[PDB]
Parts: C-alpha cells; structure tokens; sequence
RNA sequence: GGAGGUAAAAAUGGCAAA
RNA sequence: UUCCCGGGCCUUGUACACACCGCCCGUCACGCCAUGGGAGCGGGCUCUACCCGAAGUCGCCGGGAGCCUACGGGCAGGCGCCGAGGGUAGGGCCCGUGACUGGGGCGAAGUCGUAACAAGGUAGCUGUACCGGAAGGUGCGGCUGGA
RNA sequence: GGCUAAUCCCCCAUGUGGACCCGCCCCUUGGGGUGUGUCCAAAGGGCUUUGCCCGCUUCCGGAUGGGCCCGCGUCCCAUCAGCUAGUUGGUGGGGUAAUGGCCCACCAAGGCGACGACGGGUAGCCGGUCUGAGAGGAUGGCCGGCCACAGGGGCACUGAGACACGGGCCCCACUCCUACGGGAGGCAGCAGUUAGGAAUCUUCCGCAAUGGGCGCAAGCCUGACGGAGCGACGCCGCUUGGAGGAAGAAGCCCUUCGGGGUGUAAACUCCUGAACCCGGGACGAAACCCCCGACGAGGGGACUGACGGUACCGGGGUAAUAGCGCCGGCCAACUCCGUGCCAGCAGCCGCGGUAAUACGGAGGGCGCGAGCGUUACCCGGAUUCACUGGGCGUAAAGGGCGUGUAGGCGGCCUGGGGCGUCCCAUGUGAAAGACCACGGCUCAACCGUGGGGGAGCGUGGGAUACGCUCAGGCUAGACGGUGGGAGAGGGUGGUGGAAUUCCCGGAGUAGCGGUGAAAUGCGCAGAUACCGGGAGGAACGCCGAUGGCGAAGGCAGCCACCUGGUCCACCCGUGACGCUGAGGCGCGAAAGCGUGGGGAGCAAACCGGAUUAGAUACCCGGGUAGUCCACGCCCUAAACGAUGCGCGCUAGGUCUCUGGGUCUCCUGGGGGCCGAAGCUAACGCGUUAAGCGCGCCGCCUGGGGAGUACGGCCGCAAGGC
C-alpha cells in the first residue's frame, strides 16, 4: 500500500548495501527525485536515471561503496553507515533554524524539504529557512 | 507502543507506596507501649529480639524494635517512634529512638553512642 | 519394511550454614 | 549378561548442584497479622420532597391609626415572594465497628500422605464436569512446554 | 421637649456644558455630530487683602486602578457513562457603572457528554524553587503578582470603590458581665497564653530613615516598616595558635618478644595574639522648615538617629572549646580481647553455633568539622512508563477468530488557496531570582549596576518543497468482467457396507472372559466359539500423506440440492474507491445447562474383584448422566506457529499440493525442510523472518496474594468479562 513512499525508497537502498548490489529499482516520483539529488552530490550514490519498467517509470539509483578491505571479512566499508527516516507519517517533525541537529558533528548530513525546496542542514543555516527534517544520512 | 496510542492512552506514572505509615509521614512520633516482649526471628537466624507494641497519637497500634543492649520498658512507658524496619522480624516496621521520654540510653556505651541516645562519659579526658 | 510402538512391583530422608 | 550390587564410555531427560541419602506439593495442629462476607450498630458528606422561618433587599398597601420642613410626597408601620438555618420523611456514596465465618500471607527442626521434577515409577500440563482427608484421581476434547 | 452654626440639607435662577425621547447625517452592536422639547449645577475658608492661595460646581481629555467577556493551557479515579427546570434559546421587562437565565413572566424543546459530561478524592494558581546531560519529574515555604477568605452561615447599608478582619444587622456554637431584663466579645494583625504535636521565637525599641492616611503648614497616627532579641534551622566567614622538638619520654595497644604503633604528637623553648581593658567614634540625613528671589526656577542657612557608643579606628593585652559518624564487600579505613545462632548488628547481599577485620570494648585508621549522624519526603541513579529513550516465539506481555463504526494513516502528475509548517519586522513576555561581567560591605554569603536571550501568543508581510484542502487527470494499489481449476469449507435431504451389542432358529459342548499373575463376572436354566435371520444406534477401514480446505474453532463412506472463500489465465471495465480498526456485532473445541427425542459401543459419579501399610487411584468385571439428533443457552482452553493484520525490499538449494505457458524448463498461489546477509540473551528465525522499513490495533512494567475480593454487566445455573 507504501504508507510512506520515502521510507521505502531509503529501506530499498539500505537494502541494497548490505548484499553490496550494483543497482537498485525505487519508483519514480519527482520528490524522490530530488532527494536522490542530494544524495549525489554530497556522495553516497553514483547517480539515477528515469528508466522504464513494463510502463511503469521506476528509478535505477547506481550504488557506490568502499574499498574491499583485506583480512577477515573482505566486504568493503559501507559510505551510507546509517540512514533511516525522521519525520515518519505517525509523527511528523518540524524544525527551525536554531534547532538544526548537528548530524554526527557535521560528519553527516541532514536533509530536510524547505519553502525553498529539498535542501540541507548546511543550505539550511545559509538561506535561513528551515522545515520538515526528513532524514538523516551517514 | 504507537504514537498513536500514546496519544489515546499516555504514559502511567509509577506512584510508589510508602513503607512508612506514621500518618503524614512526620518524622517522628509519640507513643505509649502496651505489650514489650521478646519474638523469634526468620529463617537463616535464631535469637531472641525485643520488640514492643506501641499505641501512637494516631490511634494506631504497632509492633516496635527496641535497639541495643537492655531497656527499661513497661507496659506505662511512652517512646518515640523512628522508623526503619528489622529483616529479620516480620512485621516490626519501626524502631524505638533511645535516650527520650522513658527508654534510657544504652548503658556502658562507649563507641556508636549518638544512636542509642548515650551522653558522653567524663573520666578526666 | 514403513507405520503402529514394549513396566507388574515399593513410601520416605529433621533445621540452618565454606 | 535377562535379573541384584559396583564401575567405564557415548547419548537423552532434569524443577537435582552441601547433587536421589536431592528436591518438592497439599490438607491438618499452633502463633501473629491483614482482608472479604456477616444479624446489624455508630459517624461523616450529599441529594429529593415538604413544614416553619430571623435579618435584609425588592414588590403592594400606607387605610377605621401616627410623624413630617414647601403634602396627588416622604418616614414609621403592615403584607407578600425570596431567604440563613431548624424540623420531619425516604435515599445515595464513603469510613469505623460486630458474635461468627470463608479463604490468604507469614512464622528454623509438629502430624498425614507422595501429586510434580528422571517413562518420577499412571508422560505431564490444560479447559470443563463429577468425586475424594489431602496433595489429587477419573471422564470428554485439546497441547508439546513428551516418547 | 426646646434652641442653634456651617463645606449639612433643600428651592428658585444662570447655563459654557451634559443627560434623556424623537427626527436627520457620518459611522456602522449602545461611537460621533446636530435641531426642537424637558431636566440638572454649585461653598466657602486664610492671610504680607477688593490681590493671591486652599477648596467648590459642571463638562471634555490624560494618568492610574478595577469590572465583565473570549481563545488556548491547568491532578487522580471509567471499580463514576450518562447528565440537565432556570435546564438550553427567543420576546419583553427588572437590576447593575456595564453584557448576561444575573433575576422574573410567556413561548419554542432544547443544551452538554468517550475530544470523558455528571459525580467522587485532592489542591489556592503563577513568576519561581529543587533536581536533571537534556527532555522531563517533583514542588508553590521566604519574596513578588492575581484570587479566595476574617469564629460558622446569610444579608444589606454608607460610599468613587466593600457585601467590608480591628463597620452594621440576624441565626448558631462558645466565653464573659449581670440588679435576670438584656448586654459585651470574635488575635487566619504585632508580640504573648493554652491545646494539639517530633517541632517552630520577644507580651523588645523607635517613627531617625523609606512608604501610607489626614492637614496650607506646623505636626499627629502607623506592631507598615526600619532595627534589636531568641533558636547551630540553613548558608557564609572565623577561632581553639605558629615555628622549633629525641633514631624519638611516660602511659596505652600489638608482638614471630628482637621490636613496631600512637608519634614531631606531648613536655619544653621562642614568636604572634581570640577573648578581654581604655580612649575616640560614625555612613545611613537631606528634604519638609526658614531667608533672597513672587511661599516657582535657582542659591544659602538651620533642625532631626531607634539601632548605639553599636559595627569600626587607635593603644594595651591572655596559649586560649572538640566533637560526631564509620572501618566485611558496595565504600576510604585492621589488629587484640570478650561473647559463643547467646547477647547483639543490619540500607542491599547478609554476619554470630569457641580462635568474628560484620556483635561489645580497647588500640590504631579513614571521612567531615561547630558540626556529625539518623528518620521522613522530592528528583536522580531508574533507558524499571523509554517524546528524546524500552518492549511482547520460549523471561511480564499479540486480543480465540472475523466483519465493521468512529478515529489514525494513505499511490503518481499538474494547477488554486496558504490551515499545519518556515522566515523577517513589531508588541507582549512586570520586577525579583537564575546566567555573564564590574562594583559595595576588610572577603564570602548578601546586595547594587549593566548586558544577554528563551519558547508561548497577538498583528503586518513573504515563501509553497512536504502534510491539509479544492479542481482536473493517470494507472502499478484495490475492486469488477470473461473463461476455467482444485478442495474433509458450510447447511439440508436421502443413502451403502464392515463391525460391536441384543433378540430368535439350527448346530454343539465343560468351560468362557480377563491380568503383567488371578478373582469378581458369565455358563449345563445350554454360555465361549460357528451358521442363518432381524432390530437399533454410532463412527466411516483401505484411498490417507511429512496431503487438502476454512479467518479461527474446526471439517473425512456416497449421492444430490442450496452456498461461501480462493486460485490462474485473458489483460477488457471502474478508477484511489485503500490499510488498520477502540466500541459494537457474529462465529467459537470439549465439557456443561434447559426442553423433547434417541441410546449399540464407550464411559465421569457409583458398586464390586484384586494390588496395597492404606486405594476414595493406576489394572479387571458391571454401570448412570454424558457422548449422538432438533432448537435455545454457555464464551472457556496449551482457542499454540505460546509469533495480530496489511504492503514494499533483501542469496539460494531441495521435497510436495494446485493452475497456466511457445509446457527440457519458466512463472503465479499454497504446505514442509536446510540455509547468504541480517537479527537474537541463547536455543533458533531466515521471501510462510523472530531481517530491513512504514501504517494501525491489542497487550507488558518483579514474584506471591489473584484472575481472588468488592462494585458493574452478562447467564437458568455452573460461571464468564
Ligand atoms: N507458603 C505458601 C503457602 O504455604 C502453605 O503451607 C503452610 C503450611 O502448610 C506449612 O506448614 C508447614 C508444614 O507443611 C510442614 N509439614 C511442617 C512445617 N513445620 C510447617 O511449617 C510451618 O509451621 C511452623 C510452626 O509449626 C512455622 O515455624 C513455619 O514457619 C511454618 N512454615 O507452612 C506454610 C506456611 O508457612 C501451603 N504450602 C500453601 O497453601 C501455600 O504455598
Ligand atoms: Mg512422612
Ligand atoms: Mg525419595
Ligand atoms: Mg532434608
Ligand atoms: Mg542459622
Ligand atoms: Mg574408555
Ligand atoms: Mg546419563
Ligand atoms: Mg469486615
Ligand atoms: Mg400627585
Ligand atoms: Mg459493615
Ligand atoms: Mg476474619
Ligand atoms: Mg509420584
Ligand atoms: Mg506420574
Ligand atoms: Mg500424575
Ligand atoms: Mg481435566
Ligand atoms: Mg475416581
Ligand atoms: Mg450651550
Ligand atoms: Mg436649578
Ligand atoms: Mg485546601
Ligand atoms: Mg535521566
Ligand atoms: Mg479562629
Ligand atoms: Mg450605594
Ligand atoms: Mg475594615
Ligand atoms: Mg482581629
Ligand atoms: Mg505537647
Ligand atoms: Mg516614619
Ligand atoms: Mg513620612
Ligand atoms: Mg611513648
Ligand atoms: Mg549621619
Ligand atoms: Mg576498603
Ligand atoms: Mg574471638
Ligand atoms: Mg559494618
Ligand atoms: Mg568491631
Ligand atoms: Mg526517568
Ligand atoms: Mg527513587
Ligand atoms: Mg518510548
Ligand atoms: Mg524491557
Ligand atoms: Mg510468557
Ligand atoms: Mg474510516
Ligand atoms: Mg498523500
Ligand atoms: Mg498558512
Ligand atoms: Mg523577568
Ligand atoms: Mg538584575
Ligand atoms: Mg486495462
Ligand atoms: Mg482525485
Ligand atoms: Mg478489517
Ligand atoms: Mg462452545
Ligand atoms: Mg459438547
Ligand atoms: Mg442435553
Ligand atoms: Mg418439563
Ligand atoms: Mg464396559
Ligand atoms: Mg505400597
Ligand atoms: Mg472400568
Ligand atoms: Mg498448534
Ligand atoms: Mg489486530
Ligand atoms: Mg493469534
Ligand atoms: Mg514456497
Ligand atoms: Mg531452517
Ligand atoms: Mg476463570
């Protein structure tokens, strides 16, 4: 029924990480898409792209990981070591400028939608608006 | 549980009950005794305690502990009530303060003596 | 050869403790 | 080598671990305490209906009867509604008490059995029903927390 | 009864002005203006006096204080679920400064409640205070703001304002004075008495200061206040000396007796100097008053201190109170003696029964110091109510299962609004406290000054990503169509055979049943075992499985009728219609209950026979309800996968049931096993998660007492929730 598409999307990359996949399939939605924005530029993805599946326009967000670690237990480090959704639909979160988290001490990242679009923790305190604290991702 | 539900139903504060019903919880109490005597312990131990039934202002009537080493207590004698309870004993929840009313010190104390309300001996020192 | 599947016997141990 | 006793290894079951000379369950006897029921009794608060009802505001009269400084007015006075409370009658909740009674908790070494834990010697537990001094047994269906 | 004065009361006038009715105009709830009519005013006093001052009257305006109303917030009990007669609304009045059922008549029948009305318990609320990393939890003592009260209860009067603490009236309880008939009083003001209690002060001094009331002023009043007094009650500051001092007295403790400890502690020697004595001596005080100027601005002069001769300054000058807790672990600090489950300790675990670092004493040690401990309470630790920040397979905990009300939540695209949300500006958020700096008391506690900000809420403006809403659309969610499929899904009606028991006939005999060994029992009245026939009930062997179906409980000979759920294909329609679901509603094994029927086998209770110390049991022989049918009840469970439902994602291998295909094999659904990652405390789970997520619901919060008692509902009861 996807009570919260987002959600989702970021369960469907988490999933995606621990079995070290090449590529993963959410479906499209324009503010997904400018989530996945923000997840590329700041580094813990390669890209998307609008792909098709059977008429249905999903999204092939391309993973990226670490270097393949040598030892016991060869899986590479991970570059999402967390990420989970904030302000879910039973409890939404609303912040402002002067409460803005510091996300691992600045180490992480913040993503939170404003009135002047899907920005961040760091674009936040710089235009000075604030909003609704989606996730946090480290 | 949801937030939802959280939201319905909320939160139960604890509230924890007193060990200590000396009515308003004051910090001590005057009481006369009617019935001292000695009881027998649980368990694990085997001695023969001093305990005493103290009928307070409350109106209340309780089972107390007379601490130390010999007492004077009677059936007209008037204690005040401490609290604190004995493990051993079942059903001894209070304890006699010494040195007031009617129960004297402990006789020949020497170390712990600001319990067992005994003064301080004077032999040229 | 896979299920089904073989009792006639019998009570108890004072308390607390490295 | 079936069977008594002792011992070795593997495995299984365990609520045993000062370890089966282990543990453990219930009834009964004694003691302390708390609570429920209980012919009822006592008290607080509160409600409904009624009887009476001071002070006082307001409403009417103010006349066969007073006082008045400007009198188709005022005051005194009288009447009525309301009214603190008092009284009567029935209730509601709560607290305290009561001969006696039901089960309970607790208190080292009392009596009776052996239910459970080892196939615990009747695999156990469980819902219900019946019975029995008692743990408990049996019936019907269920469960694996058993083979 | 009689005079008598005023800033006392009244009448007439004047009317700037104001009030009221009516009309008109602006605004627009009763605000403002205007016109006609009417109504209303008023006080004098003192002096350097026909000139000022203090007052009076009317109206408008300011400033302060208050009344009423509204939004939001404000403890527990649901074992309190229904409450409501002025109750809810209208019309007109009464009343008030003023709205209002505030009160009164009439009409309408409404108003409130699971978003917890009504009722019951408790409590004055806040700024703040205490804690806490924070969020929160607890609190409302001093100070400050608002309220409510003044022996209990009602009521009005005066007045700008009171339903009036030290004003009035009345009733009650109590105390007191009485010439007995009718009077006095209200410390929850300041001290003080008594009572209760574990417990809480001086019947002190002064109006010098600040503040209040009156008065032109002088001044009077102020138990407001300023101070003093008591109390280690809290915090802060300080003292009981300081420097020397023997390889180290005495006493005491231990000793492997050689010595070690108290212990540089003491005595002793120098040095400083609390207390004390003497002299001096305040800041808090400058106005009001007077003089010059006009009793204004400005300038000048004088009076006045409770605390108090007190803090303080200067001189002199004495070695000058130490106590309490603890010493098993937590927890810092160890030896001797006594005692012997005795006496005793104790916050938790626990010590003590002859050699106790845990009792008691001594020595020594540790910790704090005019304090130290204890008891009670609050927070913390307690992330054991988890919003930050917890859980439910087996430890506490998934409702027995469905359907479904409200509620919560909800797919993709594009527009409109901008309610949530976000930013900026403004207003508020009193002071005090708290926090940061600098000051004042010789420091600090204390206090002054300044600065800094929260959130919350009202107003103006902006933004539109997400949530909400309105409108349009789309198909992946969901539903429907067409064609088929399997199944013990459910109800009704009929029907088949095997077997048990009983009756009848034939035949036939000395035993049969039964145990794990025997009896009871049955049988020469003709049993068991065999044949033939009949009745009657219940259950359906093989197929059958580790199988299928249903939401669960559960469902099995066969036939037929009625009927439900589900699956696959075709991808045709609707088009977000969805998911969950407190309450409710219905189903719900066995046993049980009622009413009637039926009753072969089995079989609670019951009776025998054995076993046994005993047998109310295990084993044997009988046997009644029940089991079975029809309707109505009961509502439980190991109702178990001890795992609520829905959707998305994350390696596979293998067995099996059921469809479809271009059917080697693939793909959809379902039932099992082993296992990537991952989880878990471990066993174990693992595309049928106990994994990674999200929505909703139920439940958990140590064990016993207890699924008990009371209350409520349900039931015929048993009993259930
Ligand atoms: N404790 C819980 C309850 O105890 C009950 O049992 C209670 C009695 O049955 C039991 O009595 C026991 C007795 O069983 C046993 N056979 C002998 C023992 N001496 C008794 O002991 C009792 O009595 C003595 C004095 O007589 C007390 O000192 C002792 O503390 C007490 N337990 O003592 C128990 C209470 O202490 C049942 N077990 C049960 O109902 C329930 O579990
Ligand atoms: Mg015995
Ligand atoms: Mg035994
Ligand atoms: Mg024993
Ligand atoms: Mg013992
Ligand atoms: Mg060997
Ligand atoms: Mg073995
Ligand atoms: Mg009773
Ligand atoms: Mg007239
Ligand atoms: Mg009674
Ligand atoms: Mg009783
Ligand atoms: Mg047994
Ligand atoms: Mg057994
Ligand atoms: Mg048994
Ligand atoms: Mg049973
Ligand atoms: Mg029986
Ligand atoms: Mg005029
Ligand atoms: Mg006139
Ligand atoms: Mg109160
Ligand atoms: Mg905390
Ligand atoms: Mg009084
Ligand atoms: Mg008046
Ligand atoms: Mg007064
Ligand atoms: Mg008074
Ligand atoms: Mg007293
Ligand atoms: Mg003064
Ligand atoms: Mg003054
Ligand atoms: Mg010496
Ligand atoms: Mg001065
Ligand atoms: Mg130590
Ligand atoms: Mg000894
Ligand atoms: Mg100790
Ligand atoms: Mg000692
Ligand atoms: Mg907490
Ligand atoms: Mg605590
Ligand atoms: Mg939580
Ligand atoms: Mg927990
Ligand atoms: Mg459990
Ligand atoms: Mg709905
Ligand atoms: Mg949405
Ligand atoms: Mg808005
Ligand atoms: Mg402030
Ligand atoms: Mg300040
Ligand atoms: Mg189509
Ligand atoms: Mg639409
Ligand atoms: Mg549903
Ligand atoms: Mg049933
Ligand atoms: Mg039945
Ligand atoms: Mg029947
Ligand atoms: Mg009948
Ligand atoms: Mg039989
Ligand atoms: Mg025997
Ligand atoms: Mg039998
Ligand atoms: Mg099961
Ligand atoms: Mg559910
Ligand atoms: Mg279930
Ligand atoms: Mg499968
Ligand atoms: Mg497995
Ligand atoms: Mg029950």
């Amino acid at each position: 029924m996807l009570t919260d598409p987002i959600a989702d999307m970021l369960t469907r990359i988490r999933n995606a990480t621990r079995v070290y996949k090449e590529s993963t399939d959410v479906p499209a939605s324009r503010f997904k898409e400018e989530i996945l924005r923000i997840l590329a530029r700041e580094g813990f993805i390669k890209g998307y792209e609008r792909v098709d599946v059977d008429g249905k326009p999903y999204l092939r967000v391309y993973l990226k990981y670490g270097p393949r670690r040598q030892g016991p237990d060869p899986r590479p480090e991970q570059v999402i070591h967390h990420i989970r959704r904030i302000s879910k639909p039973g409890r939404r979160v609303y912040v402002g400028v002067k409460e803005i988290p510091r996300v691992r001490r600045g180490l992480g990242i913040a993503i939170l939608s404003t009135s002047k679009g899907v920005l961040t923790d760091r674009e936040a305190r710089k235009l000075g608006v604030g909003g609704e604290l989606i996730c946090e991702v480290w | 549980p949801t937030i939802n539900q959280l939201v319905r139903k909320g939160r139960e504060k604890v509230r924890k009950k007193s060990k200590v019903p000396a009515l308003k919880g004051a910090p001590f109490r005057r009481g006369v005794c009617t019935v001292v005597r000695t009881v027998t312990p649980k368990k694990p131990n085997s001695a023969l305690r001093k305990v005493a039934k103290v009928r307070l202002t409350s109106g209340y009537e309780v089972t107390a502990y007379i601490p130390g080493e010999g007492h004077n207590l009677q059936e007209h004698s008037v204690v005040l009530i401490r609290g604190g309870r004995v493990k051993d004993l079942p059903g001894v929840r209070y304890h006699i303060v010494r040195g007031v009313y009617d129960a004297a010190g402990v006789k020949d104390r020497k170390k712990s003596r600001s319990k067992y309300g005994t003064k301080k001996p004077k032999e040229a020192a």
